[PDB]
């Protein structure tokens, strides 16, 4: 069923792995794809889900740089390590949802620069939250292998 | 007229005998066949409909007072018909509608020859989409350790069905329909099991072409095998010749006779009719019109579904 | 006809069951399990048997003869068999299952195949014939799921929408309405399509690695690591004895197969990898 | 100590109702428990005969009787053509269980002589006789058990398995 | 008789255990817990034989012999054992409670499933056939737990609402405040739904992450960071030890299972997370 | 026996104690602290043996094997360690 | 029936000759031929006492002694501190089988009545203690199977098993 779902890990990852200029980001995304795969499953989809924004400080020219990696492949990251690594898995979360067709990819991208939107995003994904953990298990498993993999330390 | 043999799982029909340990230092194995032998399929049925006022060492004047006549066996999946085709030790099961052109096929020119043939039994060929190898190993345990005994291993290659599939034979009976009519029967094997099916279906039974294919084993009558060996181009245009037992018998519980035989799938020209004939003799006639009741001389046209005989 | 009577029953895995295969499949398995012409797993007519006919033996060891007329006799006279076994057939894989509030809420729940089923049913018409204990309050309801054929079913339960095994989202039809359920656990069947099915069933089927230790320094030998392949607790096989006509087999149908309820099948017996219990679809129709 | 007996159910007469008496209490073997009838006894070896139907002691296994339990005394009219046995619960032959059972059964079975002055042949009766499942439940179904002829039965299940699951091998004499 | 004696026990865990990954399906822990099929912890019986026999064969190396009989030989084996381990069934699990009002007060409670004790009454009425063992005591109890079930129920004290793991709210019926404890212990026992069972257990489980530290800097290595998950202190699970006659079974079943009654299991001992007790059905009644 | 020393132990603060169990969803402290299976503070013996360790490591420099045999070896592990370690549990907390 | 004597193995004295009969025929039980020592007899739930070695009856399962059985008779000058009772040879918990046995004996094992004086507590003795299983092969290993010094001459293999095969529990009082 989810063959197609390596490969487009492999596509998210590359987006990822080049948004993130500064080595110390790379390094602070390794430990979001061991840890955050781990808590989905644990504390369950959304309750992670909320984690991950309250982390990742939305509201800026990153919450718009993430609608350009949606397409673009020269946008960039820019933030706190911390910041950037927490909204860059955001990312791999969002791009899994418009691929796939769980949520439609152009309310997600409208959402994400309307700020009256947002909540209905989030309230959109509370009713998703048992189908999304489903499917991602898969592609998020293999963001986390790749992570460990390609994210080395210098 | 029409029986279909519906196997319920997979089947063992094994050809070269000594299947059973007996050497100490060394594992036993068979194969099966694809196709079971018309004398696997005759006793079947023969047991069935057995009556014990008969035979007393006959196994076919016994066999073939119950039967009238049956035909050659080839396999329906779908209401599609898929026949034996044989070459140099290559057995395929190719569907009816590329038989129409192998005496044209088989005369091409080297190169051309060796392409069509080579796409026959390769690409054209489905009996791997229908047929798989259950290579099933087998062990027999001593009580006394509750491990496998000393070397009591054998391994069997069943026959596995991934489609549905069943055995096609035809009778000239009807007065046997209402018999042999949703029995389940233990069809030869390993004490496995298939089901019995009979319906009317209207084909041929004499025709006259230059080439038939082998539906079932052509019997060589062993007097005429030297001068059938020696130009064996004249008789058989592609298969394979072997000398085959013809089986086991039950109420005597022997091995029954071993006689070179035309393996079925095999392409015989029209000189094999005439020619064997005209080598057996009425001394031997009597038995082997017995060999044809039970459904071994039988042929078919590559025309259509045509079903000929020999000595019939 | 030489088989007057045909008893099916049900192979129910009371612990996990290994029936082994030697090394016949790839996928990464040492010991796998035995499969049949499609993948799923089966048991063999032969294992079956002989498990059955070692136990048994041992049970009663007073009708040691009527069990050697019906089951083979192993000695070196060879008397025919009276009785035959079919191959088990996988029937339902027990699934772990995550339902959108859809229900009354269940954690597990049983899965088919519409490929399962057909033989199932294949076995169900073949000995309709002969059984005139017509067990057509079975065979019927196979019929009506398999004319509902080309989507993911479910039997009684109404849930219209569950996760199979954390992997598989799957939305569920009812039959037409409702109908009642052949395994009397109040659980429900699952009858996924067979590219689906296949999916789910594989992922209920343990694949464990398996290691020897150093006693004396408590780490692994070299090459002491291997891998097998169990067929879960709950898990439900189906098979038929078939039996021909004679005086000993009245008594073993009558005398012999009333008392199995349990039996032990395949090995890793020290691992307690074999009680399974037997229900006899005779008394549960 | 408890006492029942064992009413088989033929396609034949002289077992309208031979029991001749009713729980007296409220405990018994067999059931209809709305998914059928439970515990059904079987009993191997034995014969019926057309004529005053009862069972006679065949000694071949393939012959078998199958009937009921109901909690009584025989007809208290001959009184000997009974053969009264104390057994324990897991002795008896027993189809589709559905409880247990108190391990102290008496049991009466309808008992005859074999009667050798013609030799033996049973023969397998199906008793589905479409006319006559209608007149058993009649003559036992509902004299053992009221509630049949009452608020709650399921006509396409226990009208039917009266002549599906109950068989016997009869003398045909 | 197919089974000379059968030996139900209990596993309460001393120390948080950790029997290792074993499966082969990818998982989000690094080094996960034993699963068993409904997704429950377990301690597969080739993990239960493997400690038990080493640790046997280290406390009686005068009866080496006996032990090999029951339990197997090592290097070249001529026969096969004897005894056989059964898959340990969760039992219990112990769940911290904060309970609304009664009075008396709790810290923490056992928090059993309807799933679970099912499973071990496949257990007691499989084993109850297959030997001279009728284990009615504890049939009679889970027997009467069965007949209550989906419905959340607390077995003797008076709770009738509790908070779960900090986040499952209960409501709980009294089953009949005179049926005796399961075990010897003054902490009630609570049988969930199977579904709320679920999420609660999955809470009572301790995700672990470790780290390996680079001695010349203090700091975690390169990708020196793993996580790990442990079975809680308290946990109960339920498993059968079986064995035919051989006058080694008689032996074993007399000196070394009355002398059984700690053994390490599991992995991650250097850090003490094997220590188990052992309590016989026999004495615990 | 089955272990040939069995030495407990207390383990008392001299200053504040703090092993991590690492930040996480459900927890609302930043870094909080290993807690128990039933909520109070715990030390899981990982960081016990692990701090020991490192700690004899460099106290007695010249007992490296006898350290490596009881604790485990560090750069190729070809056994098992001799010793091991119970998880600290809390036994009395100032108030 | 025939008879056998259980003489048990210790590091001890007393025991260095005892049957005062030898096989008288060509039977035994316990045998040593190229290849160990088999059928060694284990008798449980009983302690040797080194004064006076012979079994004492105490209940503990996992006090044993594991010893070897000849075929004779006591050394009728006790006659009476002898365990005397006839066995299937199934019964009889035996080591390092070689075949099926006769399957009625009668077995001789040296008893004491346990004189309940001071209480028992006994220890598990090994026999490793080279000196002594040098010198056992001659006091009882030879004059029993005299052709441990003839025919299967490979003391080290016999030497060797009787440390390993042989152990038991003592009162060590």
């Amino acid at each position: 069923l989810y063959e197609e779902d390596y490969k487009l890990a492999l596509e998210a990852f590359k987006k990822v792995f080049n948004a993130l200029t500064h080595y110390g980001a790379k390094q602070a995304f390794r430990s979001r794809a061991r840890d955050l795969v781990e808590e989905i499953y644990n504390s369950g989809f959304i309750p992670t889900f909320f984690y991950i924004i309250s982390k990742a400080e939305l509201n800026s020219d990153s919450l718009d740089s993430l609608i350009s990696l949606f397409s673009s492949d020269n946008a960039i990251l820019r933030g706190s390590d911390e910041n950037v690594s927490y909204s860059a898995y955001l990312f791999i979360i969002l791009y899994y949802l418009i691929k796939r067709g769980i949520i439609e990819q152009k309310f997600l991208i409208q959402a994400l620069r309307c700020e009256k939107t947002r909540l209905d995003l989030i309230d959109k994904l509370y009713n998703l939250a048992p189908i999304i953990s489903a499917k991602i298990r898969t592609y998020l498993l293999a963001i986390k292998r790749l992570s460990e993999a390609l994210i080395e330390a210098r | 007229k029409r029986v279909l043999i519906k196997p319920l799982e997979p089947l063992m029909f094994r050809s070269q005998g000594e299947f059973e340990p007996l050497i100490t230092g060394s594992h036993t194995a068979a194969q099966s066949l694809i196709i079971p032998r018309p004398s696997t399929i005759a006793g079947m049925l023969g047991y069935i409909l057995f009556n014990k006022s008969s035979g007393t060492g006959d196994w076919l004047s016994d066999l073939t007072n119950l039967l009238a006549t049956i035909y050659g066996t080839f396999i329906e999946t779908n209401g599609e018909y898929l026949f034996p085709l044989r070459m140099g030790n290559h057995l395929a099961l190719v569907d009816q509608q590329h038989l129409i052109n192998l005496p044209t096929l088989l005369e091409k020119e080297y190169e051309r020859r060796e392409k069509g043939i080579y796409e026959l039994f390769y690409d054209k060929n489905k009996l791997f989409q229908i047929i798989n190898h259950q290579d099933r190993i087998g062990i027999s345990i001593d009580k006394s350790t509750r491990t496998v005994k000393e070397h009591y291993l054998y391994s069997a290659r069943y026959l596995a069905f991934k489609k549905e599939v069943n055995y096609v034979i035809f009778i000239d009976n009807d007065a046997i329909s209402d018999k042999i009519n949703g029995k389940i029967v233990n069809f030869g094997g390993e004490n496995r099991i298939a089901k019995l099916e009979v319906d009317d279906y209207k084909v041929d039974t004499s025709i006259e072409e230059e080439y038939y294919l082998a539906l079932s084993p052509i019997l060589i009558p062993d007097e005429a095998l030297d001068n059938f060996l020696d130009n064996i181009s004249d008789y058989v245009a592609m298969g394979k010749v072997d000398k085959i037992s013809l089986g086991f018998d039950i109420a005597n519980t022997k091995r029954k006779e071993m006689l070179t035989a035309i393996l079925e799938g095999s392409i015989v020209k029209r000189s094999i009719i005439d020619f064997i004939k005209n080598e057996i003799k009425n001394d031997l006639r009597y038995r082997f019109s017995k060999y044809e009741k039970i459904g071994y001389n039988t042929l078919m046209s590559l025309c259509k579904l045509a079903l000929r005989k020999i000595l019939s | 006809p030489y088989y007057a009577f045909a008893e099916p029953f049900f192979i129910h895995a009371i612990t996990h069951l290994h029936v082994g295969s030697g090394s016949s499949v790839e996928e990464e398995i040492d010991l796998p399990f035995q499969r049949d012409e499609l993948g799923y797993p089966t048991i063999y007519a032969s294992s079956l048997k002989g498990a059955i006919k070692s136990f048994l033996l041992k049970e009663f060891p007073d009708k040691r003869d009527v069990i050697y007329k019906v089951l083979g006799e192993d000695e070196n006279p060879e008397e025919a068999s009276l009785g035959t076994f079919l191959d088990a057939i996988l029937f339902a894989i027990p699934s772990r299952i995550i339902e959108i509030d859809s229900a009354k809420p269940y954690v597990w729940v049983y899965v088919t195949t519409y490929e399962l089923l057909k033989k199932v049913k294949l076995y169900l018409d073949s000995i309709s014939q002969l059984s005139n204990a017509s067990f057509s309050n079975l065979k019927n309801k196979i019929d009506t799921i398999l004319a509902k054929e080309g989507k993911n079913i479910t039997l009684d339960s109404d849930l219209k929408s569950a996760i199979l095994n954390e992997d598989f989202y799957v939305e569920l039809e009812a039959l037409n309405n409702k109908i009642p359920s052949i395994i009397n656990a109040g659980v429900p069947l699952l009858v996924l399509e067979d590219s689906i099915g296949r999916e789910v069933i594989n992922r209920s089927l343990i694949r464990v690695r398996r290691i020897r230790i150093d006693r004396d320094k408590k780490v692994v030998e070299t090459g002491g690591l291997w891998s097998e392949e169990y067929v879960p607790m709950k898990t439900i096989f189906f098979s038929v004895l078939l039996g021909k006509e004679s005086k000993e087999s009245a008594i073993f149908a009558s005398c012999i197969l009333r008392n199995l309820r349990y039996v032990i099948l395949g090995g890793k017996e020290t691992i307690g990898k074999g009680i399974v219990e037997l229900r006899w679809v005779k008394d549960v129709i | 100590s408890t006492q029942r007996e064992y009413v088989f159910i033929p396609i034949t007469n002289s077992i309208t109702i031979d029991v001749k008496i009713t729980i007296g209490g409220s405990d018994h073997i067999t059931n209809i428990d709305e998914r059928g009838i439970h515990n059904v006894l079987v009993i191997t070896g034995y014969a019926v005969d057309e004529k005053n139907g009862r069972l006679v002691p065949t000694l071949d296994p393939c012959d078998y009787v199958k009937g009921i339990l109901v909690a009584g005394t025989p007809q208290q009219a001959q009184s000997n053509d009974f053969l009264t046995l104390k057994l324990p619960a897991n002795k008896l032959y027993l189809i589709r269980k559905k409880g247990n059972i108190s391990d102290d059964l008496k049991i009466y079975i309808p008992y005859s002589s074999p009667d050798a002055r013609n030799s033996m042949k049973t023969k397998p009766v199906s008793i589905s006789d479409d006319t006559i499942v209608n007149n058993i439940i009649k003559e036992v179904f509902d004299k053992i058990y009221n509630i049949t002829q009452k608020e709650k039965v399921k006509i396409e299940k226990v009208k039917e398995d009266i002549k599906e699951l109950f068989s016997y091998y009869a003398l045909e004499q």
